[PDB]
């Protein structure tokens, strides 16, 4: 994984009228549901990357934020007829992993 | 096969002269879909005028674009003028005033069986106005979706009235409307009175609890039509489910689909889901997630699954309480039902020794398991050898998902090493937000290479 696909794949806030809307959708946008698939689970978080950035730190190091961020969690209802999700929005604890300065992998809740 | 042209596309920007190029194709078109593309009012009288003389246009999917009210009155001008099947304009900002439009549509187009308008706040005063629509003779509605649409309870008696004048339809999503249980059991009673040979009734997130499913249970014994319940993410209990299991055990009840995902349930719900599963040779697929059912609700589960009538294909318990305690009782069952096809069993703390253990019923001759869900169950990379293991020997696996485990290079670099085998059948290795260094993330390019038959998914 690397810094870009974190932003991609965990980091968004896109105004949807619901959370199932907002996890169907954001899944396609973001290159994650593609070619049939549906991931059965996972988390946007909304706020600056800088946050998630600071600003060097060993690599492969785990790192978590201090003010606990507003994230949207996408959980997997069902996958045919197509991906349906339903999700709960949370201010929760970001834990991320390091590589080369930079988070390129969320860990945590 | 070739059934017409079909045109999709997603998720894109539409340049004016594409859209220009496009236009030509769709008069052409079986099916054309058109997904979040950020479509806006103004595109629409150009889909007007194709639904009108295209002769062959039989599905049209515009979801999430803004097309707005104004956008929904310039489209279906040309639907008021004669073949579309398929209307989907889901998320596409409409109010209850696009509802006097579809109700004109509706009483026009008896070619229309599918319509799909969730996630738009239409209200209960819109739908009204919809359902006047679909009791018109002229409409031959097979399929509606009207879930997120902001209904209440108010909006029930239009619908059994429309349901009444609706014997076409065979399936009807209200999910994520605020009904609560007087509602539904008013719906209930609509149903058990219309004709339709309703096949598929989604009503997840609706109010529901007890208090409506001896309710729900009278339309699964008065529909023997009636294939797929969801009733998910309503708090019905272990109370509600043991009613709801009356209708299920009915014999004129012949329930292929169950979806009872967070609906509140305990271990004690799993007696009469035990029941059903011993029970009921109709049911195919059963979601459980997020019911804290524990080890000795899955285990009485899996002494039902035994029984030769049960012929489950695909049990969802993700998130339900499980450790290794129940591993055993759940191995037993891939040792000897042959029907089970599909176990998602993620997030529920297994561990590197419930994982080997369920390794070994996968690898009875008679385990047709063909897809293992296990992400988030806390395993590590030495239960990696194990999962090898069962990838170069059980040919008819094809699907496994590890992701969300702290697996580490060493043991996701075991999983290659079987993937690279030639008697491995894999065909999707799920592997999702595995931390992993660079020199793992070479290896999976390099082995997209060697084994395209393989797909490796983070």
């Amino acid at each position: 994984p690397t810094y870009q696909d974190f932003l991609r794949t965990h980091v968004d806030k896109t105004s949807f009228p619901n959370i199932a809307a907002y996890c169907n959708v954001m899944m396609v946008r973001r290159g994650i549901n593609v070619h049939g698939r549906c991931k059965s689970l996972n988390t946007f978080v909304h706020t600056d990357p800088r946050n998630l950035n600071t600003i060097n730190q060993p690599n492969r190091a785990l790192r978590t934020t201090q003010q606990q961020l507003p994230v949207t969690d996408c959980k997997l209802i069902r996958s045919h007829p197509t991906c349906s999700y339903t999700g709960n929005q949370f201010n929760h604890r970001v834990r991320v992993g390091c590589w080369g300065g930079l988070p390129v992998h969320l860990d945590g809740t | 096969y070739f059934q017409g042209m079909d045109l999709d596309i997603q998720c894109e920007e539409i340049n004016p002269s594409r859209w220009a190029e496009l236009l030509s194709t769709m008069k052409s078109c079986s099916t054309i879909r058109l997904d979040d593309c950020n479509l806006s009012s103004s595109n629409c009288k150009d889909l007007s005028s194709i639904i009108h003389t295209n002769p062959s246009l039989k599905e049209l999917k515009l979801n999430n674009n803004e097309l707005g009210d104004a956008g929904i009155e310039y489209l279906c001008k040309g639907l008021l003028t004669p073949s579309l099947q398929k209307l989907w304009l889901q998320n596409c900002n409409l109010t209850s005033a696009s509802c006097e439009t579809l109700r004109s549509v509706l009483s026009a187009q008896p070619s229309l069986t599918e319509l799909h308008v969730g996630d738009n706040k239409l209200g209960t005063a819109g739908v009204k106005v919809l359902c006047q629509g679909l009791m018109n003779p002229n409409c031959k509605l097979q399929k509606l979706q009207l879930e997120y649409c902001e209904l209440t309870a108010d909006i029930v008696e239009a619908l059994n009235a429309a349901l009444q004048a609706k014997p076409t339809l065979k399936e009807l999503s209200l999910s994520n409307n605020t009904l609560g249980d007087t509602a539904v059991k008013q719906l209930c009673r609509g149903l058990v009175e219309a004709s339709c040979d309703l096949e598929l009734l989604h009503l997840e997130n609706c109010g529901i609890t007890s208090d409506s499913c001896r309710d729900i249970s009278a339309v699964l014994s008065s529909k023997p039509s009636l294939l797929d319940l969801a009733v998910g993410d309503n708090k019905i209990g272990d109370t509600g489910l043991a009613l709801l299991c009356q209708g299920l055990l009915h014999p004129n009840c012949k329930i292929q689909k169950l979806w009872l995902w967070d609906c509140d349930l305990t271990s004690a719900s799993c007696k009469d889901l035990s029941r059903v599963f011993s029970t009921k040779e109709t049911l195919l697929e059963v979601s459980l997630i997020d019911n804290n059912l524990r080890d000795s609700g899955m285990e009485m589960l899996c002494q039902a699954l035994k029984d030769p009538k049960a012929h489950l294909q695909e049990l969802w318990v993700r998130e339900c309480g499980l450790t290794a305690a129940c591993c055993k009782a759940v191995s037993s069952v891939l040792s000897v039902n042959k029907h089970l096809q599909v176990l998602h069993i993620g997030e529920n703390k297994l561990g590197n020794a419930g994982v080997e253990i369920l390794c070994e019923g996968l690898l009875h001759p008679n385990c047709n398991i063909h897809s293992l869900w296990l992400g988030n169950c806390d395993i590590t990379a030495a239960c990696c050898a194990t999962l090898a293991n069962v990838m170069v020997t059980k040919q008819n696996l094809t699907e496994l998902d590890l992701s969300y485990n702290t697996l580490e290079d060493e043991g996701v670099m075991k999983l290659c090493e079987a993937v690279r085998n030639p008697n491995c059948k894999m065909q999707q290795l799920i592997l999702y937000d595995i931390f992993w260094g660079p020199e793992v993330d070479d290896e999976l390019k390099a082995l997209e290479e060697a084994r395209p038959d393989v797909k490796i998914i983070s």
